[PDB]
């Protein structure tokens, strides 16, 4: 009969009446309902959950309103606000230190900010202008404002502020209300920070979320477990309206009159944008945007076909990709299932498949960059795959298993297994390939440490390096410069060599305690340091370094590669080189090969059983 | 408990030989528990167990049964206990 107050209670979403005190529950069964906003026109209620580490939505008009999982891959989503005009959704995260944005269906995640965000909290919108507002209570408490497009970010409050927990707008009067939980007040201001005048000066134990309606304020308090309410203009009338709350969190006035109808600059044609049509303050008041890691084309409207250069990573419990086209270096959590201990990883730009291993699942598996099409390649007779390599030309798969101390090979979809290197091998791991020349390269461990080399059939195995070797865990090749790069964890050092065995200089020696992951791509070399839980790059010609993500536990191995661009060919590509099963190229020419139980025939090409 | 330094005296041995005087070894016990919630943090990773921080080293003369002179030897023991991480052995499982 007047402003209904919707709030999150850590276990359910409730709705109180401001007049009287029967609270109707919206959605129960929650574990840690934190922040909440709504989209009244669409009739949706969005909320966050710091324990399920996700953001969910539901249609409050529909009965038995089942939830809709919107996001997953978050750490501590402390704040949330809905854009009821551009159909967008903004949230924060006090741990990963970022402010993302997406459509309502959780699609098109873009990180809008990651810099100088210590502990961001609450966020509010004004889509008719294209300005988002948020707070931070960490190292430097502040209230920032920025365009909903990710531009014109300016700190608008930095003086006399410590715990700016709650924040909301007065659209009717074009003002900004926030509440400080330690400094114990509620101040108002114009939408830039000017004329900051006091409203409520005393008597605030520990507020958390503020909301407004008509000439009356409403907010939650933690130390009182209640919802207070006062007058918007004067500090008079400090009231309790709803007391004895379990654990109140975020609250909004629930009425259509708090999301005023306004004209969308994106119009019907999504503003011409290929993907994201975000609100903006600059004319024409929208800006086209691309998901995280994908750069926008010259149109200023048309996104690119995925991200071009890409860095795929393997942790223990998840797989993650990092785009190299943008400086945000956001590690997208690849949405997959049953990854107990992922080890080695590789890619195939032809089909877009990611081949990774696991020593507790005992399987080599394969998925898209997205995370769809998760299939098992090799299921049985697998112990410890510490290294995997993709022959993108002959369409074959190589891996090393130190449990059996052997190296085998199949076609990319698991068929035609053949044991190549069985003997004279001591705990081998890393493996890279060069199908144009027809050599394979690999390393083993510190007892008889070496970087051996052989052909793709297991012939002319020539030990490449024998000196000053400790724990050669990684290997990579720069084909255009005929040099191979490796890295050691015992020597705490990483060096380079040419395939002729010409030069052998150390690249970086200073602070490389323990590299396991190792790859190369175009004048940069990426490595995964254990004991520092960090990833950095090194410039090839130079020696400059750039930390791309630090403090990431359970790091394993990575390989950087291009998407949909491949180079190199050899006789094996043309109709599999005439081979019935395996086409193992080598400088002497290709060599057709049969698996076990089959033998090679007189023509040296086909395979049948005896 | 909060990661204290417990002490107990022991002898040092090479089998049949035994040190003349004893030596107070220290044992890192306690419960270096996870830090509690920040005062304005939302409620609901790392492992920081009580580990030897710094080590000490002392010289104790070893004594063996009759017929041999008192050999001399140096042994290193624990000195302080902190809460750090663990990164040494390099393997898969
Ligand atoms: C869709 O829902 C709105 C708001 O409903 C409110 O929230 C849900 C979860 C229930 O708890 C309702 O009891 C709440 O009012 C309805 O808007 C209302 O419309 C009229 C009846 C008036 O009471 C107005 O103040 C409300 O906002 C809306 O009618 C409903 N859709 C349909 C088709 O009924
Ligand atoms: C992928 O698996 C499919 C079947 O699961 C196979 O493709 C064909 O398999 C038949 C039967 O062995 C062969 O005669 C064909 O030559 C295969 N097709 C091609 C294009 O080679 C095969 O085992 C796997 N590899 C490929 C490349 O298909
Ligand atoms: C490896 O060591 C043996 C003997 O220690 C030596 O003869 C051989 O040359 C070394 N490897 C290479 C590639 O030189
Ligand atoms: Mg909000
Ligand atoms: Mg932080």
């Amino acid at each position: 009969a007047d402003p209904l107050l919707l709030y999150a209670n850590r276990r359910d979403l409730r709705l109180v009446d401001a007049t009287n005190e029967n609270a109707t529950i919206v959605v129960g069964g929650l574990e840690d309902a934190a922040a909440v906003d709504f989209v009244f026109s669409h009739g949706l209620i969005y909320w966050s959950d710091v324990s399920e580490e996700a953001i969910k939505r539901t249609e409050f008009n529909k009965t038995e309103s089942v939830q809709n999982v919107v996001v997953s891959g978050l750490l501590s989503p402390d704040g949330l606000a809905c854009d009821w005009l551009g159909e967008k959704l903004y949230w924060t995260d006090s741990e990963t230190n970022r402010i993302e944005v997406s459509n309502l269906d959780g699609s098109l995640r873009k990180v809008l900010f990651w810099q100088e965000l210590d502990q961001p909290r609450a966020i509010a919108l004004d889509p008719s202008s294209g300005f988002m507002y948020w707070t931070d209570w960490g190292e430097v408490p502040k209230i920032e404002r920025a365009g909903m497009d990710g531009s014109s970010r300016f700190i608008i409050i930095n003086s006399e502020i410590y715990w700016p927990n709650g924040l909301t707008l007065d659209y009717e009067e074009q003002k900004l209300y926030w509440a400080d939980a330690k400094l114990n007040f509620i101040h108002k201001s114009n939408l830039d920070g000017t004329n900051r005048q006091a409203v409520v000066k005393g008597s605030l134990p520990h507020p958390f979320a503020l909301t407004l309606f008509e000439d009356i304020l409403y907010w939650t308090d933690w130390s009182t477990h209640s919802i207070l309410a006062c007058n918007k203009y004067t500090g008079e009338g400090l009231r309790e309206i709803h007391s004895d709350i379990f654990s109140p969190m975020d609250i909004h006035a629930f009425s259509q009159q708090r999301q005023p109808n306004a004209t969308n600059p994106c119009g019907i044609d999504n503003g011409g944008c290929s993907h994201l049509c975000l609100m903006s303050p600059v004319k024409p008041f929208y800006q086209c945007a691309c998901p995280t890691g994908v750069k926008l084309l010259e149109n200023g409207k048309t996104c690119k076909d995925g991200a071009t250069e890409l860095l795929l990573l393997a942790r223990r419990t998840d797989l993650r990709r990092i785009s190299l086209d943008t400086p945000d270096f956001t590690d997208i959590v690849l949405q997959l299932e049953d990854i107990r201990h992922a080890i080695a990883i590789d890619y195939d730009p032809v089909e877009g498949y990611i081949y990774w291993t696991d020593d507790e699942v005992r399987a080599i598996r394969r998925s898209f960059i997205d995370g769809s099409g998760s299939q098992f390649v090799v299921t049985a007779q697998i112990a410890h795959p510490d290294g995997i390599a993709v022959d993108w030309v002959a369409r074959n798969l190589y891996w090393t298993d130190t449990g059996t101390d052997r190296i085998e090979v199949t076609r990319l979809n698991g068929t035609m297994r053949k044991i190549l290197i069985s003997e004279d091998l001591e705990e081998p791991r890393a493996i890279v390939l060069d199908p144009m020349v027809g050599y394979m390269y690999w390393t083993d461990w510190g007892e008889i440490p070496k970087i051996e080399r052989a052909a793709l059939d297991g012939s002319d195995r020539v030990v490449l390096v024998n000196t000053s070797l400790g724990w050669p865990n990684g290997l990579a090749l720069d084909y255009d410069e005929g040099k191979i790069y490796w890295g050691d964890a015992k020597t705490d050092k990483i060096e380079v060599m040419n395939t002729d065995g010409t030069g052998r200089r150390v690249l970086v020696e200073d602070k490389i305690p323990h590299i396991f992951g190792f790859t190369l791509l175009g004048d940069y070399v990426y490595w995964t340091d254990w004991q520092r839980r960090s990833i950095e790059r090194v410039h090839k010609r130079s020696a400059e370094r750039e930390v791309i993500i630090d403090q990431l536990p359970d790091l394993m191995g990575l390989k950087a590669t291009n998407v949909h661009r491949v180079i190199g060919s050899n006789p094996c590509a043309e109709e599999n080189g005439g081979c019935s099963h395996l086409c193992l190229y080598r400088p002497q020419g290709l060599r057709c090969a049969c698996p076990i139980g089959f033998e090679l025939i007189s023509d040296m090409k086909t395979c049948i059983v005896p | 408990y909060s990661c204290r330094e417990l002490h107990f005296t022991r002898y040092v041995t090479d089998g049949p030989c035994r040190s003349a005087k004893p030596v107070t070894e220290l044992v890192c016990s306690g419960q270096c528990g996870p830090a509690r919630l920040l005062p304005n943090a939302i409620g609901r990773g790392p492992d920081f167990r009580c580990i030897p921080d710094r080590y000490r080293a002392q010289r104790v003369q070893l004594l063996c049964p009759g017929g041999e002179a008192p050999r001399a030897r140096k042994v290193r023991l624990v000195a302080s206990c902190k809460c750090k991480r663990l990164t040494r052995f390099h393997n898969q499982s």
